[PDB]
């Protein structure tokens, strides 16, 4: 079981890498999507605005 | 001299016999076990690594 944690350990690292690019991916995306409707809507209403 | 006394020691040996091969099983059984001990052991590392 030493020998079992000594390569579980190392799993366990590569796990933390994995789980950091797939919560970082997720909360990129949900935050520039929206970013983006909003400069449009932005551009829109100072033309509506003339 | 007697007959009895004759029919006594040979239920003295054949216990002796039943000693030996009784412990050629418990020491094939104890080696049996340590091999599947150490074959788990391989695996289970092997899993990890993999």
């Amino acid at each position: 079981q030493s020998e079992a944690e000594k390569a579980r350990k190392e799993l366990l690292e590569l796990e933390a890498l994995s789980m950091a690019v797939e919560s970082t991916g997720t909360a990129k995306a949900e935050a520039e999507s929206r970013a983006e409707a909003a400069r449009i809507e932005g551009e829109g209403s100072v033309l509506q605005a003339k | 001299v007697d007959q009895r006394t004759r029919d006594a020691l040979q239920r003295s040996v054949q216990l002796a016999i039943e000693i030996t091969t009784n412990s050629q099983e418990a020491a094939a059984k104890h080696e049996a076990q340590r091999l599947e001990q150490e074959a788990r052991g391989r695996l289970e590392r092997q899993k990890i690594l993999d």
